[PDB]
């Protein structure tokens, strides 16, 4: 399943090429960091919390779920 | 003329792609900088 | 230094400080050559690599005569072919 | 270092002209032969790997 670089004539492999990603997936990646801050979102402070703590807490406190021991949502 | 998949670090070593044939590992010429050979861009390529 | 036991004491002790000083870096050169030898041994099989030629993967269709065989590649067309007299 | 004092005491005309030659002549002829075999192979395996 790997993909390597081969000589033309000898058909003898030479290198080992790293990855296999479609170019449209490279356009899916952000590199711009669209700056918005939680004060700009009024009237959703219930939904703001339970969105953040269900996502950010398994990314900065991994042991905190594992201290009790559950799978994160 | 072809279409480039990606570059890679430390070295030119561009991954190229053509219409129905294979994908190659290529290099530049002297007449162009390595600047405007950004990824996912159509380029013209000699036959040998 | 013919036979005074205090000078012939020091006769080889100006030498044993030298004869062990010449033997220490000689075995360091052995380890530098040995690591050079193993790196050389890989670079010689790489010479032995670049005579090999890739081989067409095919498939056998039937057998006409003892030497006339008939195959078709995974490229394309059907070929009439021979073999080795050992295989 | 005590026995090498006594080996210069007990026999003065048996090994003092002999032992200080025979394990130093046969050392230095092996040292002369092996300082050039290692070194000339050292430069070759640098060159032939290049």
């Amino acid at each position: 399943g790997d993909l390597v670089g081969v000589n033309k004539d000898s058909y003898l492999i030479l290198e080992t090429l790293p990855t296999e990603y479609d170019s449209r997936v490279k356009a899916m990646e952000v590199d711009e960091r669209p700056t918005e801050q939680y004060s700009d979102i009024g009237g959703l402070d219930k939904q703001i919390q339970e969105l953040v703590e269900a996502i950010v807490l398994p990314m900065n406190h991994k042991e905190k779920f594992e201290n009790l021991g559950i799978q994160p949502p | 003329c072809t279409k480039i998949i990606n570059a890679d670090s430390e070295d030119p070593k561009y991954i190229i792609n053509v219409k129905q044939f294979a994908k190659f590992v290529v290099d530049l010429s002297d007449q162009v900088a390595p600047t405007d050979i950004e990824e996912g861009m159509r380029v013209g390529v000699d036959r040998n | 230094m013919a036979d005074p036991r205090d000078k012939a004491l020091q006769d080889y002790r100006k030498k044993l400080l030298e004869h062990k000083e010449i033997d220490g870096r000689l075995k360091e050169l052995r380890e530098q050559l040995k690591e050079l030898t193993k790196q050389y041994e890989k670079s010689e099989n790489d010479l032995k690599a670049l005579q090999s030629v890739g081989q067409i993967v095919g498939e056998v269709l039937k057998q006409l005569t003892e030497e006339k065989f008939i195959v078709k590649a995974t490229n394309g067309p059907r070929y009439v072919v021979g073999c080795r007299r050992q295989l | 270092e005590q026995d090498g004092i006594g080996e210069e005491v007990l026999k003065m005309s048996t090994e003092e002209i002999i032992q200080r030659t025979r394990l130093l002549d046969s050392e230095i002829k092996i040292m002369k032969s092996e300082v050039l075999r290692v070194t000339h192979e050292l430069q070759a395996m640098k060159d032939k790997i290049k």
